[PDB]
């Protein structure tokens, strides 16, 4: 039921998502050393992980079927506001669920629960950014349905900013149509409606998500001692 | 404001 234009997209996101995602953590070497025990001891190096996911980011958004199409404002619209939510979503790809840590390879770079709170972050996002974490990886997804809602999670016509929100729309659509075809694929119903409605509701949880970071990213940037140690395409990208 | 370096990485 895959049509030839579906299973090219869907090989597309694929190659792009293998050519911006690197599981041997390999260049994380050369971030700034991570600090577990001024008292923002992670700072340094979180912000060296965001400021490495986000040029990835931009990389597998290049490559998302009709992303070219929009004018170079919309690219930049679309990716200042979807960031986050990439990365979140892809770092579910390195989240276990025995001590609830992101998992990267060494004891290094293993990031819990604190680490993140010694980066600047407040509780109000850490545990309903753990519920995510868990609620996604237990829905199991197929890398195909990994990618696919990372792409629709960046092609999103409801975000401010964006000037040719038709064609935005229009792009997001395909993409919504090759996804919902895949899950018919490989799940009969009605279980294929509910796997699909728990990954919109997903995209949603994204925006309460995003809303709580970007409350907390303005508290923080906003101490220029804070500010100090992160990256510029971290203060380009989220300062807004 | 004006974002160099995004658009430099948007090629
Ligand atoms: C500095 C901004 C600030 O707000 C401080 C002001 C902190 O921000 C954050 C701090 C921690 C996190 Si995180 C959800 C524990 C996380 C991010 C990236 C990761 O890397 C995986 C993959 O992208 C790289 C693999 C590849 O591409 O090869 C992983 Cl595992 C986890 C997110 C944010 Cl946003």
């Amino acid at each position: 039921k895959l049509s030839e234009e579906q299973q090219h997209i869907i090989a597309i996101l694929l190659d792009a998502h293998h050519k911006t995602y690197d599981p041997t953590y390999a260049d994380f070497r050369d971030f700034r050393p991570p600090v577990r025990m001024s008292p923002l001891s992670m700072l340094p190096h979180l912000a060296d992980l965001v400021s490495y996911s986000i040029q990835k980011v931009i990389g597998f958004a290049k490559m998302i079927p009709g992303f070219r199409d929009l004018t170079s404002d919309d690219q930049i619209v679309l990716l200042k506001s979807s960031a986050i939510e990439v990365i979140m979503l892809r770092s579910n790809q390195s989240f276990t669920m025995d001590d609830m840590s992101w998992d990267c390879g060494s004891q290094d770079y293993k990031y819990d629960v604190t680490d993140v709170s010694k980066a600047g972050h407040t509780l109000e996002l850490i545990e309903p950014l753990i519920k995510f974490q868990v609620g996604l990886k237990k829905l199991n997804l197929h890398e195909e349905e990994h990618v696919l809602l990372m792409a629709i999670c960046i092609v999103s016509p409801d975000r401010p900013g964006v000037q040719d929100a038709k064609l935005v729309e229009a792009i997001q659509d395909r993409l919504s149509n090759t996804l919902q075809t895949y899950i018919r694929c490989r799940h009969p119903p009605p279980g294929s409606h509910q796997l699909y409605a728990k990954m919109i509701q997903k995209l949603a949880d994204l925006r309460s998500l995003n809303e709580e970071h970007s409350k907390q990213y303005r508290s923080l940037s906003f101490q220029p001692e804070n500010s100090m140690k992160l990256t510029p395409l971290v203060l380009e990208v989220f300062g807004n | 404001k004006n974002h160099p370096m995004l658009m430099n990485l948007l090629k």
